């Protein structure tokens, strides 16, 4: 998976090398930076209910088809509603795992490698989840640096979308 | 390969959850000591050619058949074998120190490497009196209290010998 640490190592038995100060000044990078990430990770987990569902209900203003249109793909039924908030849970989800690593890994080996073909073949639109993205970044309530490095994965999930 | 707090993250994820308060306050523990894991890995890294001759010498002196003729240490291209093995192991051991979780080690050092010796001849068990004697010389270079502030370094001490005990049970 893909964080500082992991990168660091890589690196280093890419080239059969012992770790030099390089690779310690990553983690040293890493580490002043966890207490941000930490608590920005706590944070959105204690809203992580009420974000999720006021993403979903965003969604279904800006496009009010997906609530009336026919077929399994849309919210126009109990299940597809479940579906929706269930989905943009697991973005959320993701996106607090990423603070807790300081990097891409848990979005890039658990929901981003294979979306684009789930996307087609159950015709969900990219664009329904940009829009419950930034939502969650205008809402979520963070500062300074906590808001910054959340908002960092949040755009990196948007710029896979689009 | 993952790390002390990817490993975290995997277990929660395939569960379906949140990681916990608790979960959160514990890996705050971690990078709380930081800076003392760093300087285990700058420590040992820094006299690994020396900890690396040492263990080697000491194996040899105990078990003088392994090089005598005929010895699976005997010939040139047999010692420096066996040298670059003990600096592998050593290498990866730091890797997993630096990372706080084994897996490295596991993945890319250790799994096989029982088998190899096994269809190589070499003896394994001597292969882990190497790792034991690195060991010693590693925790004894790391925990020295001279030109570093003074502080607690237990846990850390504690699961850097576990990590060459993983090592040394791993091929013998
Ligand atoms: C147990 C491992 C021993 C121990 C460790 C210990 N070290 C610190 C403090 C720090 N160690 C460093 C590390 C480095 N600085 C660098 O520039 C480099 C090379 C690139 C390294 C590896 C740093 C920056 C610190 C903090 C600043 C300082 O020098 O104090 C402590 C104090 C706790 C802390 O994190 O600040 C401790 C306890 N101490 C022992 O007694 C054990 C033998
Ligand atoms: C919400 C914004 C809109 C919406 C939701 C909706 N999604 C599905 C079905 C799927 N969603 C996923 C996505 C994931 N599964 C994963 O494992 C991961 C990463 C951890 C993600 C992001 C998948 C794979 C499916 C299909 C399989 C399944 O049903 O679980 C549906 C159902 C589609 C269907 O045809 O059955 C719906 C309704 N729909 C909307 O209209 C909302 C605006
Ligand atoms: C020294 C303490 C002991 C010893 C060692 C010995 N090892 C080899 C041969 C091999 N060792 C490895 C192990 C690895 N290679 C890797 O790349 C990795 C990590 C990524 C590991 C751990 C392997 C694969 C070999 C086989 C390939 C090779 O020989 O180069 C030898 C050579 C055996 C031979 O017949 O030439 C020896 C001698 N011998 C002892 O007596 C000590 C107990």
């Amino acid at each position: 998976m893909k964080t500082p640490l992991t990168e660091a190592v890589a690196a280093a038995d890419s080239q059969g090398r012992f770790l030099s100060s390089t690779e310690i000044q990553t983690a040293f990078g890493r580490f002043r930076q966890a207490s941000a990430s930490l608590a920005a990770a706590k944070a959105l987990t204690e809203k992580a209910s009420s974000l999720a569902s006021g993403a979903a209900n965003a969604v279904y203003s800006k496009f009010p088809y997906t609530t009336s249109q026919n077929g399994p793909n849309f919210a126009s039924t109990q299940t597809g509603k479940d579906k929706c908030v269930r989905d943009i849970g697991y973005y959320l989800r993701m996106v607090t795992y990423c603070l807790v690593v300081g990097g891409t890994g848990p979005l890039d080996d658990y929901l981003i490698g294979g979306i684009a073909e789930i996307n087609r073949t159950f015709d969900l639109s990219p664009s329904w989840y940009v829009e419950a993205l930034k939502y969650i970044k205008a809402n979520h309530g963070l500062s300074g640096d906590p808001a910054v490095e959340a908002n960092s994965y949040i755009d990196y999930a948007i710029n896979a979308l689009s | 390969m993952l790390d002390a707090f990817a490993k975290v993250v995997s277990q929660a994820d395939a569960r379906g959850e949140y990681l916990s308060g608790s979960q959160i306050d514990a890996l705050s523990a971690l990078v709380a000591d930081g800076n003392k894991r760093m300087d285990v890995v700058n420590r040992i890294t820094g006299n690994s050619s020396t900890i690396v001759a040492n263990a080697a010498r000491s194996l040899f002196a105990e078990q003088p058949q392994l090089i005598a003729p005929g010895g699976n240490a005997y010939t040139s291209r047999r010692m420096a074998a066996c040298l670059r093995d003990m600096e592998i192991i050593l290498r990866y051991v730091t890797y997993a120190i630096f990372a706080g979780d084994a897996s490295v080690l596991d993945d890319r050092c250790l799994n096989g490497l029982k088998e190899t010796y096994l269809a190589l001849g070499t003896p394994g068990s001597s292969v882990a009196v190497g790792v034991q004697k690195m060991k010693d010389a590693a925790l004894a270079i790391a925990g020295d209290t001279n030109g570093i502030t003074r502080g607690d370094c237990a846990s850390l001490m504690a699961e850097v010998a576990s990590y060459f005990d993983k090592a040394a049970s791993a091929v013998a």
